[PDB]
């Protein structure tokens, strides 16, 4: 994958071997004809499933540490949750020199092991673009009630199998792709909603793909609503009393820049 | 390879059954906007200008939809 | 430049350091079992305690007996034993991991059940400096923690490429609620660098003490685990900070199961909390000199 582009960034969503930073001279450049200036730039990604099979940068986390490096010189490598389980590689790049009102929203899910009986719906044997067929997966699915006629939705049924989705309404996103094949079963889910409580959110999420185990992280800045109830004791949505049928395994909290934190939690369903 | 490295494959492998890879990497970049900065900012420039920038990835756009926030595009290998 | 090679997927983890993988830049080493049940301050001998230690390259120079505490001094490390735990704490070029197996025989030998244990090193530089000799020996304490612990599990607390805390942690504690296994530990660690040579423990109370390591750049390790230290962390850093003095510091505070804003003269470098499933949480924060 997804390519969000807005007033003042840039989000770009990649999965497979997709080589992602070779496009960072091409951002930077985007960003100078129109007279502006880099002052944040992260990268990041969930531990992969298949390292081994990475190319380029992405080979190794010292590679991609090393690639951003030689571009954002100052940014800081931070590594969220068990090295050899689930986690996440962050690297942060800012420059802001005059200070602002952060008032953003990013929640991110990454869900392994789907429903089996969902996965039927993933898989076609020919493309489908955006039509009455991909309808027919929203509704036996139960991506409607994620993507609801409020938003503007466009998706890609793969062949043989694969599906993903963006939706937007205003200046709100959402995205959601979909790796259904059993033995590495795979779906992830983002958006930068602002809400005071994303149990509702991830609830919807998880009862259309319902998985075995899967990983929530928030970044929260200060200004924001969600900001303002986390730095006063309210819940957001993340706690284990939203989830009873899983067992939070371990979660993480950071302030990996002044002022802004990230919080990341890995559920696992119980038997 | 690096040690963290090597931790995250063994990781991998004790979860491997002989395979597409699922997770995503996410690059975002903000920018500042100064005197002279596009009233419309980086929705100034045209698809033609995210296109080449997908095409450094070795990827393709398959459907585009925009608003007066927001920009999307759906991208394929 | 690179090619696929169908190769063979390790089957451990010793297979994969030697046949996928400056000194060691690391400041300090820590390793720490916990037992399923207290144990008898001398059923484990001061003999048998070293013959571990000589395992990793130590040789036993001093020992002190007192109340619920066995402490053992070696050239570059510095071991306590008490009821609920061994913690040996030893400067980086003590190859700490390669005691790790030796010292869980010995539990074994004595019918002592290891329900938790921790490997923590201190770094001052990335992993990630192919120059450097860490990242080697970091794959290595990995293998033996895994080989030991399958069930545990690697942590990076903190930017990987300024001042953090690499450790492992296991955890089989059992945690049935017939179980008499109660979590009310404190631990709190103060690490300085760059300060303006010695090992020492004060006790105070019956199993809890203070432990304090000076070597070497200057750098000095502070740790105590007295319930005392848990209701006042304030006051026993400042008072660190003004004897050293440092330019940069690094604090770990445990919140046990059952149950750092800001330092005089420091800016807050990085802060962040590790919240484990089994409901304790390891609190860190780093700060350099204004
Ligand atoms: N928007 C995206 N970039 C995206 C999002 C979510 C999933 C996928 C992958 N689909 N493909 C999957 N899940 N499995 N592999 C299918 C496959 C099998 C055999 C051959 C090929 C091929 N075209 N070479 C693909 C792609």
């Amino acid at each position: 994958x997804s390519l969000f582009v807005m007033k003042d960034r840039v989000i770009l969503i990649t999965c497979g071997t997709i080589t992602l930073l070779n496009c960072v001279p091409l951002i930077c450049e985007a960003v100078s004809t129109v007279c502006g200036e880099v002052e944040w730039v992260s990268f990041m990604h969930k531990n992969y499933s298949f390292p081994w099979e990475q190319k380029g940068p992405h080979l190794s986390m010292a590679e991609e540490f090393k690639t951003l490096r030689s571009h954002f010189p100052s940014g800081q490598p931070f590594i969220f949750g068990p090295i050899d389980s689930d986690h996440y590689f962050l690297y942060f790049h800012s420059d802001v020199v005059q200070p602002s009102c952060s008032d953003d929203a990013q929640l991110s899910m990454t869900m392994y092991g789907l429903d089996r009986n969902q996965t039927k719906h993933w898989y076609s044997d020919k493309m489908l673009p955006t039509g009455p067929e991909t309808a027919v997966i929203r509704e036996a699915t139960g991506l409607s009630e994620v993507v609801d006629d409020s938003w503007i939705l466009h998706d890609l049924q793969y062949e043989p199998c694969g599906y993903s989705i963006n939706a937007i309404r205003g200046s709100e996103y959402q995205t959601i792709h979909i790796t259904p094949e059993e033995h590495c079963s795979f779906a992830s889910y983002e958006t930068n909603t602002c809400a005071l409580n994303y149990s509702k959110c991830i609830c919807g999420v998880l009862r259309v793909f319902d998985p075995e185990r899967f990983s929530v992280i928030v970044f929260i800045d200060p200004d924001s609503a969600v900001g303002k109830s986390y730095h006063s004791g309210g819940t957001i949505g993340v706690e284990p009393e939203y989830y009873p049928n899983y067992e939070a395994h371990h979660r993480t909290v950071n302030e990996y820049t002044p002022g802004h934190w990230v919080l990341k939690v890995n559920y696992v369903k119980r038997a | 390879k690096d040690s963290l490295s090597l931790m995250a494959m063994w990781g991998s492998i004790a979860r491997f059954d002989p395979s597409f890879e699922g997770p995503e990497k996410r690059l975002e970049v903000i920018m500042r906007v100064v005197d002279g900065t596009h009233v419309s900012g980086l929705l100034a420039h045209d698809d033609d200008v995210w296109q080449k920038v997908i095409d450094a990835i070795c990827a393709h756009i398959v459907s585009r939809e925009f608003n007066e926030y927001i920009r999307s595009y759906v991208l394929s290998e | 430049t690179r090619i696929n090679q169908q190769t063979e997927c390790p089957s451990s983890v010793h297979d994969l350091v030697s046949c996928w993988g400056s000194t060691d830049s690391g400041l300090e080493k820590r390793f720490e079992l916990n037992f399923a049940q207290p144990v008898d301050i001398g059923t484990v001998t001061v003999k048998q305690l070293a013959s571990v230690m000589e395992r990793a390259g130590e040789s036993l120079r001093q020992n002190s007996a007192e109340l619920g505490i066995h402490t053992l001094k070696f050239d570059r490390s510095l071991l306590v034993f008490t009821a609920k735990q061994i913690v040996v704490r030893s400067s980086v070029s003590v190859m700490l991991h390669e005691a790790v197996h030796p010292m869980l025989e010995l539990m074994r030998s004595h019918n002592i059940i290891v329900d938790w244990a921790s490997f923590m090193r201190v770094n001052y530089g990335s992993p990630w400096d192919m120059t450097s000799e860490t990242s080697d020996i970091m794959a290595h304490e990995y293998a033996e923690l895994k080989s030991a612990f399958p069930t545990g599990h690697p942590y990076l607390a903190g930017p990987v490429d300024r001042d953090h805390c690499f450790y492992f942690v296991y955890d089989g504690i059992d945690r049935d609620p017939s179980s008499c296994r109660r979590e009310n530990d404190v631990q709190i660690n103060v690490y300085m660098y760059n300060v303006q040579e010695q090992q020492l423990l004060v006790s105070h109370c019956a199993g809890e003490y203070e432990t304090l390591r000076v070597s070497t750049h200057p750098f000095a390790s502070f740790e105590t685990n007295a319930v005392s230290a848990a209701s006042d962390i304030t006051k026993i850093v400042n008072g660190l900070l003004k004897k050293f003095y440092p330019e940069r510091v690094l604090l770990v505070l445990l919140q046990d199961r059952d149950a750092m804003d800001r330092l005089e003269g420091f800016t807050v470098v990085h802060r962040g909390a590790n919240h484990f499933g089994g409901g304790y949480v390891f609190h860190q924060a780093t700060y350099a000199r204004s």
